[PDB]
DNA sequence: CGCGGACGAAGCCATACCATGTGGGCTGTCGCCTGGA
DNA sequence: TCCAGGCGACAGCCCACATGGCATTCCACTTATCACTGGCTTCGTCCGCG
């Protein structure tokens, strides 16, 4: 059982540890984030128990690591004296100081192959296909690849990610096999992050620590595409035989 | 039930919103650089517009407080004296669910209209629309309202090639002149960038009428949605560089199971010394047929685009213009 | 560019057999170096200087000398090949191709035939295709492909003369 | 309630508004390198002229202490006594310790920091409102730090004075949000509709006396020059300029103008060796209810030549504006005029006779 | 891969300009044109058997060849006399040495180093030409590979220019202690 | 007389010289007529 | 109906240049200008408003 969405798209931003105005993302993607995308194809308002979601797997291959970029980002700027994002008190702030300054940092032009393993990953992939809310990638203004769900169907798809899955193009050396490719599976390992999701109510958002462990593998170099406008094909011709 | 939008709109040299330090902002896509104007900006331009108009169509002309027809009129409260409130509900725009309080609420008490201070009760307009909150989240200026939501997903708008920023060096000339000329006010540099963006976004009317009510009510928000989608530019530097402009492509697609954007039909980017948007649409043909027979489904596809030279097939039935496009394919939408 | 290649590869078979087969036609079209063009020649032409450079050479190719009448390099490379391998002079073709390629497009229909005809008179290899298709190029840019043929000339002489040794 | 003008102007071998280095300023559209004038030097001589002839001088500068103790000097006040009075004039505008000045030069008047933009007659009253407190400017420049002691109401009331070309163009001031108004037209960057490279023209200047052996120029350089045909546009939103101005009448005067001034004016720049001055081939104005348009698109594919660009540039924005006009229908006013009878441009409205009777039955539609 | 060709030519031109006139001048009059232009007809014989194989890399070769044979008697004299820089540090040793103005020879080398593949074969030729009037020692075989490699990107050509005239301006003073 | 709106009061700050190597995909042709199969 | 042939007679050859030359000096400029606005915290009081 499981199926493999295709992290991929213009920007990808998984935050963490910023309370503040301050937002960072983390290299790779984080179980949270997917994890209230499924919640969000699947229909769980905020406040509902995810025990659903626990006991699935995610190991996840970075097909390239991408670069990261800051946003800056304003809000309420330019607006006039009497509009702007009201206070606690609701006393509103003067227009030359009223709007606020978020510097909200995101993850560009990278790829990631993740490998769902679970229970309910069936309903999950077919959730994916026709959500309840638009799926996203972190955040809301990051619209996702369209090939999110690259293969619907596989038994162990960790094997699938090891052998036989488009790359993008990189340097290959003459004749050469055995290129590296770093996925994470969750002693030796890695780092230690917030990552489990307890609660997504916006009145009491509640995480915990999780285990993250990065192990770079080899791969044969069949997998690696070609200059331009192959990687597509390949990938679109490796979605094609999912109905078989 | 998810109306997805797509535009190619080529925007001349200027600055749309410039980033921390003047350069406009720009993502690394598929290895090269691409300004972007980002999805607040293009969000609080369309908005900015929606209401000018939605919240003006019209005070003149449908109006609040013509109601009663339905609460205060048939209902028996003063059908003669209906101005009861009406007059007594005014000392930002509801749709009609939400209004069956208006003219419910707004019965009851005396009145005191023989010669009108509870207001904590209709207040509430938006806790309950304002559908201005179910197309776009929460407005900016009130506290959160149960929906912080949502609904139309906006994308960022990066360009189909290759765009680095030139820098425009720029120079401010006093005009007191003292024994010494060529004094100038103060040199200084600012940089601006030229290109052909693509823009996209949805409308997920499934879970969106139900926050509201009235289909027709709802068809009116995104219809307006749509027509201020593509009419609307933001609104940053213009009066220095105008750079008002209309889409040149636009694919308007119902789907009744996911959205789906054609971002990565750009990825590889764009090459030129020659146009963008003849290569562009039919380049986004291209991929939206690879893509179409690779996923396939019955969905709706319409387009309009300001040249006639090539024919898009994958892009459904090529409609003649915008608002004919929007009102085939809001109809088309149910 | 290719498009008018073929058509013009056509030609050139369909002639070379035509001239050696019949007299008749070999001698009438010989006679231009013109209505034979316009009954043999028009079904292979798609600005009429490309209908020119069809027929003109469609002449220059039924004018050839019968011992090298019975028999991809342009002729740059054809003229470097003649000068190295059967004696011809090189100071007199590189200032016969300094002569060609500063002309104009009715210039190299004046002085081209003669040289092409003394080449072939030597049982040359000219692939008289690209030959239609650099005179119909040549007005559509003129200096480029005169370009070609000097440079290409100079490049293959000197590359087959350090090669000999 | 938008005014768009629409011009295609043909600039002969010329150098407008040179970069930081000489050449001229340049766009890479639609993939290829094309010269351009930049908006700030059109807008520059536009309102050079409308003020030229409205003669309002809308003085933007710096040295506003200067002027002012000038116009101290004039009415009486000792030099000191202007200078220091000037001072408290600027000193007493800002939160404290006024508005920020620069270091001094001279012993001469510092000049600010911001560039201010005020007409004539606002100076005057300044220098008015200075002379109404001549003892406390004199007590104040006894000590060593003075302060503000001007009714900064006032003042603040003077420094708001507007303008037809205050109007128009709009004004800044981060120090005074309070006098910031906001311009009524937007105008764009002028660029090329075919891709042009720069070219160096090479200059000796030859010194007039021989020297005893050889004779040599007496300098050497090459500057950078380019010629093409330039597209133009610009907007007016009559909305916001009735409303900055008040009255209807001078806003029509003002829009007015500036359509004149838009076709007829031409920049000042390396126009003394040069005689670049020229006029717009193609003039097309349309006045639309709903939003400003621009032509930009039209001219993203670059156009070859070894023929006439003119040509081309006309019956290509003709074609534009019809193919667009039945994409985006509207109920809208369009006019043209034109420099050439060959094509019939019938996309572009009724072709009135004239530019300036095309600007009177425009600005009169409106 | 270029600058090997790049010193063949370099070799048998520069000792072909001062050992026999006649190619002298068949190149001198190509200095700062097309390679198909009618007046540089006749260098095709001399320059055409060393090209390798874009056109941005024979514009490289025709062009700084007919710079070899413009340049004057002198600096032909003294290029006969008998890692390695770029013609920027050329352009610094010209300024700290023979008296050059620096305001200037800055404003044109980032007058040069800020245009396109064209730009830089106009404005090139007259600017070695100065150069070589002051006799400042340049090196040809970079300065073709590196005209070559103008042509794919404006950036990687001009801004180890730019910075190494600097370095080598501010090591010249610092090393003036 | 009752009071709106706006500012200001600080806590803060920071003696044993040298570098960068890259690219690839689009297009249609004739000789015509009589004879024999 | 389609594939294949045909369609008066239309020349052969031989030859194709040697040499010599390709310029020098000189000149390469100056000065003035380079901005602000802010996204901290609560409360009390103060000047202006009704």
């Amino acid at each position: 059982s499981g199926f493999l969405l295709r992290l991929a798209g213009p920007m990808q931003s998984w935050g963490e540890h910023s309370m503040f105005g301050e937002r960072d993302t983390l290299p790779y993607p984080s179980r949270s984030g997917l994890i209230g995308m499924f919640a969000a194809a699947q229909g769980v308002r905020r406040g509902d128990p995810l025990d659903r979601y626990k006991e699935l797997k995610f190991t996840v291959r970075v097909d390239r690591p991408g670069v990261r970029l800051v946003d800056f980002h304003t809000i309420g700027g330019g607006l006039p004296k009497e509009r702007t994002v009201p206070t606690a008190a609701g006393e509103r702030r003067d227009p030359k100081k009223a709007t606020i300054v978020t510097s909200r940092s995101y993850l560009a032009d990278a790829v990631f192959t993740v490998a769902v393993t679970g229970p309910e990953a069936d309903t999950i992939a077919d959730a994916l296909a026709a959500p309840y809310w638009q799926p996203y990638l972190g955040r809301r203004a990051f619209v996702p690849d369209p090939l999110l769900v690259l293969r619907r169907r596989v038994a162990d798809p960790v094997r699938e990610l090891v052998e036989a899955v488009p790359l993008p193009h990189r340097r290959v050396e003459e004749d050469a096999a055995t290129v590296l490719v770093d996925l994470i599976y969750e002693t030796r390992t890695l780092t230690v992050l917030n990552d489990v999701p307890l609660s997504f109510d916006s009145k009491s958002r509640r995480y915990s620590t999780r285990q993250i462990r990065v192990v770079p593998t080899e791969v044969p170099a069949t997998l690696v595409a070609g200059p331009g406008r192959d990687y597509q094909n390949k990938l679109f011709t490796y979605v094609k035989q999912c109905a078989e | 039930t998810f109306v997805d939008i797509h535009a190619i709109q080529t925007l001349p040299y200027s600055n749309i919103n410039r980033d921390d330090l003047g350069s406009p902002k720009t993502v690394v896509y598929g290895g090269k650089e691409r300004t972007r104007v980002s999805s607040q900006s293009w969000k609080r331009a369309v908005r900015h517009e929606v209401e000018a108009r939605l919240g003006d169509k019209a005070v003149r002309t449908r109006r609040i407080i013509s109601e009663i027809a339905k609460r205060l009129r048939e209902r028996g409260w003063d059908a003669d004296l209906a101005d009861a409130g009406a007059r007594q509900v005014v000392l930002f725009y509801l749709p009609v669910p939400a209004i069956d309080e208006l003219a419910a609420i707004a019965d009851e008490h005396r009145d005191a209209v023989a010669k009108i201070l509870p207001a904590d009760r209709i207040t509430e307009v938006l806790k309950s629309r304002n559908v201005s909150v179910n197309l776009f989240g929460r407005m900016l200026a009130e506290l959160p309202s149960t929906e912080v939501d949502g609904a139309v997903q906006f994308a960022h708008a990066f360009t189909v090639h290759g765009t680095t920023v030139e820098v425009d060096f720029f120079t401010a000339v006093d005009d007191i002149p003292k024994e010494n000329d060529h004094g100038s006010g103060h040199m200084n540099a600012g940089q601006f960038s030229a290109g052909t963006f693509y823009r996209y976004a949805n409308v997920n009317l499934d879970r969106l009428v139900e926050n509201t009510g009235d289909a027709q009510t709802a068809r009116t928000a995104v219809a307006e949605f749509l027509r201020a989608f593509l009419s609307t530019v933001p609104s940053g530097k213009q009066n220095a560089t105008a750079a008002m402009t209309l889409p040149d492509l636009v694919h308007i697609a119902v789907r009744f199971d996911r959205p789906i954007s054609f971002a990565p039909a750009f990825e590889t980017a764009l090459y030129g010394s020659d146009g963008y948007t003849l290569r562009a649409c039919q380049e986004l043909n291209n991929y939206a047929e690879r893509l179409r027979e690779v996923w396939p489904d019955d969905a709706i596809r319409g387009y309009a685009t300001v040249e006639n030279k090539t024919d898009l097939a994958a892009l459904g039935e090529r409609y003649d213009s915008y608002p004919a496009l929007i009102d085939a394919m809001v109809a088309a939408a149910f | 560019s290719d498009y008018i290649l073929q058509h013009a590869d056509a030609l050139v078979k369909r002639v070379s057999k035509l001239i050696v087969n019949e007299p008749a036609a070999r001698a009438a079209l010989r006679r231009g170096v013109m209505l034979a063009a316009h009954r043999v020649v028009a079904p292979y032409v798609p600005v009429h200087a490309v209908e020119r450079a069809f027929y003109a050479v469609a002449a220059i190719m039924a004018a050839q000398p019968r011992s090298a009448r019975d028999q991809r390099p342009n002729l740059g490379v054809s003229l470097a090949q003649a000068v190295f391998d059967k004696g011809l002079n090189a100071d007199s073709t590189e200032q016969r191709l300094h002569l060609i390629a500063r002309q104009n497009l009715d210039g190299v229909h004046r002085h081209l035939p003669r040289l092409v005809l003394y080449l072939r008179s030597d049982q040359v290899h000219i692939d008289w295709g690209i030959l239609i298709r650099d005179l119909a190029r040549w007005g559509h840019t003129p200096r480029h492909v005169a370009r070609e043929w000097v440079q290409d000339y100079h490049r293959t002489l000197e590359t087959l003369t350090r090669q000999a040794e």
